[PDB]
């Protein structure tokens, strides 16, 4: 997950020469690029965006599962969002794997793994 | 022998003094003053005397008597302080961690060795010896060749019901003996992270890992290592079997793939240090940012053997079935092919 | 560097086949060059596969040349020479 | 006196299987409560099998107990088989039978046992050795720890020493008791001093200490030379144990204290550089 999908062989290269060498691109190569990658996306402006409106988390995932492939696996949320009176703090904290009935607001950020493009 | 052996020869002489000054008399009183004492009575009289106890029943009454019990004091007194102290303090030292661990049926045990001090110990055992852990049937038995400091005693001392410490080298065929490494379920390698050498450093963890694998190739070695490259070293050792638990943490490979992916999106390193990390259940019912954080932190990471009834089924849809319906979130497979070893995949696409 | 040696792998063959021979201070480290499954661990040194195929030096046989000195002379003009 | 009738019997008796091996150690060791409870029974057993000791005691050493004379020697009786059924089946399970053949409480169990049955078979009891089920105390250190009530390290090694030094002192006291209201077997016991068990104590105590007054002291030739033999012990025991456990014990911190906030008194804490 945290190391960019280094495989034991290319440690094996590694080892012989202690560097990274380059290669001419070749289809199998090419082809492993096709590996999800972290990301955060955001519910303002998006596909998504009118889940954001108090849309439930289920609902959602099962959106972005079924149509991009990516898998949300947590929510980034204002540390003031449930407060009624506005703040200016701009930090976040983490919900991970949030059940189905969790509720929503437009100012979060989903943790996703998308499908390379 | 020879402290037995004088001790019990000047006993009997004095006895044999006393004995024959008391059935004798005082030669100016005309022989006399002369009491009846065995000899055994004589010997039950020095002894109680040299005790400092002084019961009063058996005593000399001769002058003479009386006499040469005083000298008898003073000459034990004076040979007692300038004898005890070199030969007692020669014997009276022991080994303080030279024992062997006793293998108790039914209880597994792990060994942890490498760098073993206050600070790295009070992690592993704050990670490991956790209170929210349930089921911790295992032992830990820790093996260094440098005795603990006071800090390092008083620890060892407050876990005392599943932690021992021994004095041995894990270099040393006969320390790895000593703590039963035949039977311990795994071997622990803990490295200290601030050191001017690291290469070094890791140098000295594969020489232990190399030590552990030539006294039993089929143990679980567990080894924290500093440096991505000395990794390597590690495949050149026919006994280390990654596939079978054989495990290098890499310290700074992890840490720095932590942040970089909290630098492509940031929390991800709470996420992830909260999912294999046990914590104890906390109740909060305020609405803060804490009583939804919690939810969230209540969840762990687990694997399991697919169903039969999910075969031939593309990852997708296994993974919105088991959300649905068995409230299960599946990240990853492993696929196993018939070209290539297994591999782990984090959400294939559905053409898989 | 020994088991880095004898791991590789050279396109013709591999290198367990490469004659080295290496310095060892400590005569308990001789064996760790045998990665052939000794059942015994506690062989004495000069009956570890290592020192008998002559692959490792072991620094301590200087020690015995020495008390061989003292108890023959002749023999250290005979092995300097 | 027939304390050679006692005497022989103890001494005589001084001198699929493995499913029924570790059928019989799985509800002996501390993994079961089975086990567990029958280590509390025991020494609450051996606690009024002392008891009774020191009730029997009070009288002379040469009784005619009958079976139906006195109640306490038929609870006794009970104690006995209690206490033989216990190591009759912990026998079955011992991986080395030799071993557990040699340890301290089978000693304790064929020195008391077979003598009270065969005091109950004749109807005339002797008060032998039966203050060996004191050592039969040290255990009460681990039954702390098993009820969950000793945590501390310390306090579980300051309780053993407190039972091994409490059972040293009455196994003592039994053995200086019964030699001294007996008498010497070569003066055919008339040489024998009237003596109570607690006056033993007093007596031991007063001796360990080094004090020794002599108001009450031994007077015959077993009990004079057990008397040697207990200053022997006690002085290598004093000197090859107490190092080691006090001066471990002994030990405190010298500036670990919480400062105390006196009232109508400021303060200020100075840190840093402290030199």
């Amino acid at each position: 997950l945290v190391t960019g999908g280094a495989t034991p062989e290319l440690e094996a290269l590694i080892a012989e020469e202690n560097a990274l060498r380059g290669g001419y691109s070749t289809p199998q190569t090419l082809a492993n690029r096709d590996r999800c990658r972290v990301a955060q996306l955001a519910l303002l402006d998006g596909p998504f965006a009118d889940l954001g409106d108090g849309g439930c988390y289920g609902d959602l995932f099962c959106k972005a599962l079924k149509t991009y492939n990516m898998l949300c696996f947590g929510i980034y949320r204002l540390r003031d969002a449930h407060l009624s009176t506005p703040s200016q703090c701009t930090k976040r904290y983490v919900i991970t794997n949030p059940p189905y009935e969790f509720e929503l607001v437009p100012t979060d950020l989903i943790f996703c793994l998308m499908q390379f493009d | 022998v020879n402290l037995l052996s004088i001790f019990i020869s000047t006993w009997l002489t004095a006895a044999g003094f006393i004995h024959l000054v008391e059935n004798s008399g005082d030669p100016w009183e005309n022989f006399q003053n002369n009491q009846a004492l065995t000899y055994w009575e004589c010997v039950y009289l020095l002894m109680v005397t040299m005790s400092t106890v002084g019961y009063g029943d058996v005593y000399a009454k001769t002058t003479l008597g009386r006499l040469f019990m005083v000298f008898f004091i003073l000459g034990g007194l004076a040979m007692f302080a300038s004898y005890v102290p070199e030969i007692i303090e020669l014997i009276g030292n022991r080994k303080k961690y030279g024992g062997s661990y006793s293998a108790v049926s039914g209880r597994k045990h792990i060994v942890v060795c490498g760098h073993i001090t206050l600070e790295s110990v009070s992690n592993f055992l704050k990670a490991f010896l956790h209170k929210a852990r349930d089921d911790v049937n295992v032992e830990i038995v820790f093996l260094h060749n440098i005795s603990p400091n006071l800090e390092l005693e008083a620890l060892f001392k407050r876990h005392f019901t599943q932690v021992e410490f021994y004095q041995g080298s894990v270099l040393n065929p006969h320390d790895l003996a000593r703590v039963k490494i035949e039977s311990a379920d795994a071997c622990l390698i803990l490295a200290n992270k601030y050191c001017a050498d690291p290469d070094a450093e890791d140098a000295s963890n594969i020489m232990r890992v190399i030590s552990i694998k030539n006294y039993h190739p089929k143990i679980r070695i567990i080894t924290q290592m500093l440096q991505y490259h000395n990794k390597a070293h590690l495949l050149n050792i026919p006994s280390w079997n990654w596939k079978e638990g054989d495990d290098a943490i890499c310290l700074a490979e992890l840490k720095l793939g932590f942040i970089a992916q909290s630098c492509l999106a940031q929390g991800l390193s709470t996420m992830l240090a909260n999912l294999f990390s046990m914590r104890s259940f906390i109740k909060i019912e305020e609405d803060t940012w804490q009583k939804y954080y919690l939810e969230g932190v209540s969840n762990e990471m687990y694997t399991e053997y697919l169903s039969s009834a999910f075969v031939g089924l593309s990852f997708p849809t296994v993974c919105e079935l088991c959300f649905v319906k068995l409230k299960l979130l599946m990240i990853a497979i492993e696929y196993k092919s018939a070209n290539r070893e297994s591999r782990i995949l984090i959400n294939p696409g559905n053409h898989l | 560097a020994s088991l880095n040696i004898k791991s590789m792998q050279f396109d013709d063959t591999t290198g367990v086949n490469i004659p080295i021979i290496t310095e060892l201070v400590n005569d308990t480290n001789v064996q760790f060059l045998d990665q052939n499954n000794n059942n015994n661990p506690d062989t004495e040194l000069y009956l570890t596969q290592p020192f008998a195929c002559g692959t490792a030096f072991a620094v301590s046989v200087l020690d015995s040349l020495m008390s061989a000195t003292y108890f023959n002379d002749n023999i250290l003009t005979l092995i300097r020479t | 006196r027939m304390w050679w009738a006692f005497l022989a019997s103890s001494m005589v008796t001084f001198f699929w299987m493995t499913s029924v091996k570790d059928w019989a150690g799985v509800m002996i060791s501390a993994q079961t409560l089975t086990g567990r409870v029958l280590v509390v029974l025991v020494f609450a057993l051996s606690i009024g099998a002392l008891v009774i000791y020191f009730i029997d005691s009070s009288n002379p050493i040469e009784s005619c107990q009958n079976f139906y004379k006195d109640f306490t020697l038929q609870i006794d009786m009970a104690f006995n088989v209690f206490f033989l059924l216990y190591f009759g089946l912990r026998f079955i399970a011992a991986n080395d039978k030799l071993w557990f053949w040699l340890e301290v409480n089978s000693v304790v169990d064929f020195f008391t046992v077979p003598p009270v049955f065969v005091s109950v078979y004749l109807n005339r009891s002797w008060l032998g050795l039966r203050f060996l089920r004191a050592l039969r105390l040290i255990q009460f250190s681990e039954i702390l720890q098993f009820l969950n009530i000793l945590k501390t390290s310390n306090s579980i090694k300051l309780v053993n020493l407190l039972s091994i030094f409490i059972s040293t002192w009455l196994t003592a006291a039994g053995f200086i008791h019964l030699v001294e209201n007996s008498g010497d077997p070569w003066e055919n016991f008339q040489n024998n001093q009237a003596l109570t068990y607690w006056e033993c104590v007093y007596l031991l105590m007063v001796t360990m200490s080094t004090v020794g007054y002599g108001d009450v002291y031994a007077k015959t030739t077993l009990g004079r030379l057990f008397m040697v033999f207990f200053i022997l012990g006690g002085l290598a025991m004093f000197a090859s144990y107490v190092p080691e456990i006090i001066e471990l014990i002994g030990n405190r911190k010298k500036y670990g204290g919480s400062y105390s906030a006196v009232s109508g008194r400021k303060h200020i804490v100075v840190c840093g550089h402290i030199t």
